[PDB]
């Protein structure tokens, strides 16, 4: 019913945001709204992930929209402050998103929050 | 040995292309259409008898 | 099996002669004992999972069933003092289960206890 | 004299080495991962060959057998510390659905290409052979390294390591020399 | 390559409702049912005819899966003009406007999508297009929306989901025809990652015979797309 | 019908003819491209089209109107680089013949 | 509307095609698809760009609200 | 309209790089026998043949094969419809065993077949990348099985 | 600085922690084990040095003359402590440690979670939740530009979207029973370890430190029956490792203080 959803539990999260930060030392990550766009439009996305307090929460749901159309899997995390913590970036971040790689290092690791995510929808 | 190996195996990427089409990450750039041609009466459809 | 049944059956009723001369028979945590006894009775992964092979729990229901109707029958006959109403107005709710159990055996010993009541 | 030392073959030939589907199972091995010779894919196999016969053998006695809780446990536990073996498929039958390829991706080549500091497998392989790589403190030059899952996130350049901080190595400082001059 | 400027030629291709444009590289091309308009940004070719100007939109295989089917160079497709379609999970006017194209005005798509969000969408191309009728539903309960669907010759199922073959039957025996045709479009690594992708495909074939509709043909999407292939049968009511 | 292309006229002009050579040789345009062997035959029914882009794609793939030109032909005499390379390869086998 | 002018902002919304079209675009083709009527037209470009993305962010807000309010296109 | 059928995805030149284990494998009719003849299990001997988990499939051609045999072979029939083997529909009229084998691992690169029957298996050899499996002296041998 | 000494350790942004000797100005030793930024560390007289590993969530403390390390971990899942009590935060990340005792230590999470540690035991022995308490709800007006006041309140999604106060500063006074905690609540928090070294209470706040707190110290003066405490807290608009944390009304630059006397 809210705009924003689902938006993942705080244990989720978690385990979301382990990921991210793992994806950002790999350099398999892309951070911000726009970029997220451009994976989506190239199809390298693995999964996306927002933030609910987006402020507005508007900017973020063009995303969804991408997404249901390229059926990619995407999650809501409730703080972008933290989200901006795990990118590794200085600032918040409202959105990011994991590129594809089928020679990662933490191949294992996206698919286990992937699953989790695809149930959560 | 490594290197033998190496230029072998390379070498025979470049043959399963002919052989077949691969997956080469897809598309890069706006659609310029297929460069090679598309074919008519051709069908590489693989029919349950 | 049916024999082990009836084997079984032949030691609960022993145990039910051995509460007769207990004192617990004389206390009255015998009636919630009893009371107790009534509300308990009351494709991918197969793809993984080798395999190397080519219910009794409404019988174990019963058999509950048929201990604690038994048992509680023994108790009021043997003292008078708990065949009374107040004593034995929990128990109603599990006599009229008991009447419609598929089993006959508790259902008789439903009847017992119901003649005992009348 | 002194009491025997033993010792034991770590690989076995193949049954026919000239299957020309297993010539180009090699090929396509030596290729992913850098591999020098087929005495690498022969070890492997042999290695996941006694795994899996263990693994057999296990599955093959009774469950709740004092045996096979034992040494199924035990077996669970070193292919989940190697890594090959994930924490949710902790049972024999996926030690039966291994893989040769998951072995040689938890070699310390490959892991040192993956994680980005080699730009290639074979780059990797000279990286290690030249003293260049540390799993935390320790100089690790062998390409066969098996890496477990705490050591993978510690792959990093040594500190003597001309990469890893510390002063140019001698090709680096004798250009600068002649330049200087 | 097909810059914006430059021309090319249009011919018929072999099934019915479908056109290339030749040149320095070829274009799988289909007629425009709305001309002067494009639904998801793709080239357009305009011709003269006495005069006045049809339009045609340019069919991307990497975008759309049926026209990397065209490409792999599939012997049947039951989408034809004058042809009533099932199109399940539309989700968005991507490829059903360009099947839309190829059944013509006398045909009717009719577009099943279940998410909200790509609805809407599906709703305004829609009403532009006057023989598709969008229907905003789940399609695993095909009895929610018996009424607006007739008969249709032709079922074809996108739906990216694991148990698709579940939702292809109960369509096909309330709504497709005898000796109709089934067209579906195969991800193993959403159905099965753990197998590869050819067992998931034997598997889903299994499936689609047990559900006594004979397969016709499979084909692979590659280059196009990873672990995709494109399934089409014929369904015999009477018994496979 | 809806379906149905126009017919070519006959006597057709001459550049429409020449069009068709064009598609029908395009393999020998460019050095560096090579194309799926095809005998290909005039179509009995076809059109000749103009393509019309997508205004985002104004910079990526549209061609400035100076270089549009009535017919395929005069547009691969704009290009220099198409034209030097015939201009030379012409020059080996004529001095071989 | 209200960040660039009615007439400009129905323009960029007929190059899109529709609202909802202009929202899902990225930030660097919204700028690329006002760059021939000069919309939002070194330092002159850079200023193009900064609105181009301000552009793109008032279409979101206005085609995924019921209805739209102008405080957030104001500050913006 | 020409085809030419196209080359599976799944085949490396000769290798097949999409069998693993577990395996499926198809069962013909003759392979019970000498399973039976030889007191083999079918699927633990398939298991300790490949070292893996193997399911075995029986089609519809092969399983309507046995039950015209006759009484002579009833163990035969009943191993057969032992739970744990799967059963494939077939969609051709003709009830012969050698064309719907052959069919099948034609069409799809995942299925080991098991056969003893030197014509089936000649006819199998020459499409790559199938794995022939067979029974003989006392236990299944793996001929085009790379990873063994 | 382990004290009284001139050993200096140094927390690297490369998973490592180096040990040097000023006196001499060389490097002694380079330490190995984090698997994430060793964000903090804290030293007493002894050589036992304790760290934290931000998200690896794991508390080490190392012992130098027998090149030996201990590991600690949370293992705390909202799930549980819901049941057992039939709002709790998932651990994020540890970010601040001080070592009370050379046998006892505290941490601060991400979650507000302040937790007490002993050497023996390798989960924590007390927890305190969100100590510092829950962020302000983002306001209606700004969370969405819907017109209708309700849609934008749905936005909020009621109290799922709130989260705690992170724990950015934690100091306690060598070898005592009292320690304190800051973030940018707007107060410093000071808490009493009780003398049975298996729990601790909220002594008291101090409210006038507004901002982030960065670090927190505490010097003293007087005679050893009096003594007077003065708390000196690093005050700054912003965190001290990046920006990411939004201007807080009122927030100053400036050094807190704070002059507490004894008596009884
Ligand atoms: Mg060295
Ligand atoms: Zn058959």
């Amino acid at each position: 019913n809210p705009k924003a959803f689902p938006l993942a539990d705080a244990a989720l999260t978690q385990q979301i945001l382990d990921v991210v930060q793992q994806a950002a030392n790999l350099r398999q990550l892309k951070k911000g709204a726009n970029e997220a766009t451009k994976t989506l439009n190239r199809g390298i996305s693995e999964f996306i992930i927002m933030a609910a307090d987006c402020e507005p929460i508007e900017i973020l749901l063009h995303l969804p929209l991408l997404c249901e159309d390229k059926n990619v899997p995407y999650v809501f995390v409730p703080s972008r402050v933290a989200l901006g913590r795990a990118c590794g970036v200085s600032r918040p971040v409202i959105a990011a998103s994991i590129t594809t790689n089928d020679a990662s290092a933490i191949k294992t690791q996206i698919y286990a929050v992937k699953d989790k995510i695809e149930t959560l929808l | 040995s490594r290197v033998k190996k190496r230029k072998k195996y390379q070498k025979a990427q470049k043959k399963l292309k002919s052989v077949r089409a691969v997956y080469s990450g897809g598309q890069s750039g706006v659609y310029e259409g297929e460069k090679t041609g598309i074919k008519k009466g051709l069908t590489r459809s693989v029919k349950f008898k | 099996n049916l024999r082990n049944q009836n084997k079984l059956s032949e030691l609960l009723r022993r145990y039910l002669l051995g509460l007769n001369h207990n004192s617990d028979s004389e206390s009255e945590s015998i009636l919630k004992f009893c009371h107790q006894l009534f509300q308990e009775s009351e494709e991918k992964e197969d793809f993984f999972l080798v395999n190397l092979e080519s219910s009794n729990s409404l019988l174990l229901n019963s058999t509950l069933q048929k201990f604690a109707l038994d048992l509680l029958r023994n108790v009021i006959t043997r003292h008078r003092s708990f065949l009374t109403v107040s004593h034995l107005e929990g128990f109603i709710p599990f006599l009229r289960d008991s009447l419609l159990s598929e089993n006959e055996g508790v259902v008789i010993s439903t009847l017992r206890i119901l003649i005992t009541l009348i | 004299p002194r009491a025997p030392r033993t010792y034991s073959k770590t690989y076995s030939t193949p049954k026919r080495p000239y299957e020309s589907s297993r010539l180009d199972a090699e090929l396509k091995l030596a290729g992913e991962f850098g591999l020098k010779n087929k005495k690498e894919i022969y070890r492997i196999s042999f290695q996941l060959s006694k795994i899996r016969r263990a693994a057999r053998d296990l599955l093959t006695r009774d469950e709740k057998d004092p045996k096979r809780l034992f040494e199924g446990n035990a077996l669970i536990r070193r292919l989940v510390r190697v890594g090959v073996l994930s924490e949710d498929k902790k049972k024999l039958d996926y030690v039966l659905a291994l893989k040769v390829e998951d072995f040689l991706e938890r070699r310390l080549q490959t892991q040192v290409y993956k994680l980005g500091l080699a730009k290639s497998v074979h780059h990797a392989r000279v990286l290690i052979t030249q003293r260049h790589i540390a799993v935390g403190k320790q100089i690790v030059n062998i390409p066969s390294f098996m890496v477990r899952l705490d050591s993978e996130k510690h792959i990093d350049f040594a500190p003597t390591s001309p990469f890893g901080g510390a002063r140019p190595g001698r090709v680096a400082r004798r250009n600068a020399a002649r330049k200087a001059e | 390559g097909a810059r914006g400027g430059a021309k090319v030629v249009i011919e018929p291709h072999r099934h019915a409702g479908v056109y290339i444009a030749r040149g320095k590289e070829d274009l799988l091309v289909t007629k425009n049912m709305a001309p002067g308009e494009s639904v998801y940004g793709e080239k357009r070719i305009s011709v003269e005819e006495p005069p006045t100007k049809v339009e045609y939109r340019v069919w991307n295989p990497f975008r759309s899966k049926l026209a990397a089917g065209i490409m792999g160079g599939l012997d049947e497709l039951f989408i034809a003009p004058g042809k009533k379609v099932l199109y399940l999970g539309a989700a968005s006017g991507t490829s059903v406007s360009h099947v839309s194209d190829v059944v013509g005005p006398e045909g009717v798509v009719y577009a099943v999508e279940f998410s909200h969000r790509p609805g809407r969408e599906l709703i305004s191309m829609a009403k532009k297009r006057p023989n598709i009728i969008p229907i905003i539903e789940d399609a695993r309960h095909p009895q929610k929306y018996r009424m607006l669907i007739g008969m249709v010759d032709c079922v074809f199922a996108d739906v990216a989901q694991p148990d698709q073959a579940r939702i292809i039957a109960l369509n096909s025996h309330m709504f497709l025809k005898d000796q109709g045709g089934v067209v579906i479009s195969i991800k193993a690594n959403c159905i099965d990652s753990t197998v590869d992708a050819e067992t998931v495909f034997a598997r889903e074939v299994q499936k689609l015979r047990e559900e006594r509709i004979k397969p016709l043909e499979q084909l692979t999407l590659e280059p196009y797309e990873r672990d995709h292939c494109i399934v089409v049968g014929r369904y015999m009511r009477s018994g496979l | 019908d809806w379906f149905t292309l126009p017919k070519p006229d006959d006597n057709m002009r001459r550049e429409v003819q020449r069009d068709l050579l064009l598609i029908k040789h395009r393999a020998a345009l460019d050095p560096k491209r090579h194309y799926k062997k095809q005998r290909w035959e005039v179509p009995e029914r076809f059109a000749i089209g103009t393509i019309i882009e997508d205004k985002s794609e104004f910079y990526s793939s549209r061609m400035n109107r100076k270089e549009r030109k009535s017919t395929i032909l005069e547009t691969l005499m704009g290009d220099e680089a198409s034209n030097k390379y015939f201009k030379r390869k012409y020059n080996e086998i004529q001095e071989k013949s | 509307s209200e960040l660039i002018g009615e007439v400009i902002g129905a323009r960029l919304i007929s190059h899109a095609g529709s609202l909802t079209n202009l929202s899902k675009q990225a930030a660097s083709t919204v700028q690329i698809l006002g760059a021939e009527k000069a919309l939002f037209r070194k330092n002159k470009g850079r200023i193009s760009r900064y609105l181009a993305n301000k552009c793109s962010m008032a279409s979101r807000i206005d085609n995924y609200s019921e209805e739209p309010s102008n405080v957030f296109g104001s500050v913006l | 309209t020409r085809n030419i059928p196209q080359v599976s995805s799944a085949l490396f030149f000769q290798y097949n790089q999409a069998i693993k284990p577990p395996y499926q494998v198809l069962i013909d009719t003759n392979f019970i026998n000498f399973s039976i003849q030889k007191k083999v299990d079918i699927v633990r001997g398939m298991m300790d043949c490949l070292l893996a988990k193997c399911n075995p499939l029986i089609t519809d051609c092969v399983m309507a094969e046995l039950e015209k045999l006759g009484p002579k072979y009833r163990i035969a029939l009943k191993l057969a419809r032992d739970p744990r083997i799967k059963r494939l529909s077939c969609s051709h009229k003709g009830t012969y065993a050698d064309d719907c084998l052959v069919h099948r691992v034609l069409q799809h690169k995942c299925y080991i077949v098991a056969t003893n029957d030197a014509g089936l298996k000649q006819r199998i050899r020459k499409i790559p990348g199938i794995p022939l499996m067979s029974v003989g002296g006392h236990a299944y041998v793996i001929e085009k099985l790379p990873d063994v | 600085f382990r004290k009284n000494s001139d050993q200096l350790y140094a927390s690297c942004a490369d998973f490592k922690i180096r040990t040097y000797s000023i006196n001499q100005f060389s490097q002694l030793e380079i330490l190995y084990g984090h698997h994430d930024i060793v964000e903090d560390i804290s030293a007493l007289a002894m050589e036992r040095c304790v760290t934290v590993g931000a998200r690896d969530r794991t508390a080490m403390l190392w012992k130098i003359p027998d090149e030996t390390r201990l590991t600690f971990r949370g293992g705390d899942e909202p799930q549980k402590l819901l049941r057992r009590w039939m709002l709790f935060f998932c651990e994020g990340s540890i970010d601040v440690v001080s070592m009370v005792d050379d046998f006892h230590f505290i941490t601060g999470s991400d979650n507000g979670n302040i937790c007490l540690w002993s050497l023996a035991k390798k989960k924590p022995i007390f927890t305190e939740r969100i100590a510092h308490g829950i962020l302000p709800e983002p306001s209606f007006n700004d969370i969405s530009g819907e017109t209708d006041e309700e849609l934008r309140k749905r936005q909020l999604q009621g109290k799922k979207l709130l989260q705690p106060f992170w724990i950015t500063s934690l100091y306690a006074i060598p070898y005592s029973n009292v320690f304190i905690s800051g973030s940018w609540s707007g107060s410093l928090k000071v808490w009493k370890i009780s003398d049975n070294l298996r729990s601790f209470e909220l002594l008291g706040e101090l409210s006038g430190a507004k901002g982030v707190v960065t670090k927190i110290q505490v010097v003293e003066s007087g005679k050893h029956g009096k003594e007077k405490f003065r708390i000196l807290a690093s005050i700054a608009k912003e965190h001290r490792l990046g920006r990411w944390i939004a201007n807080v009304s009122g927030a100053r630059n400036g050094i807190y203080s704070a002059v507490i006397d004894q008596t009884g």
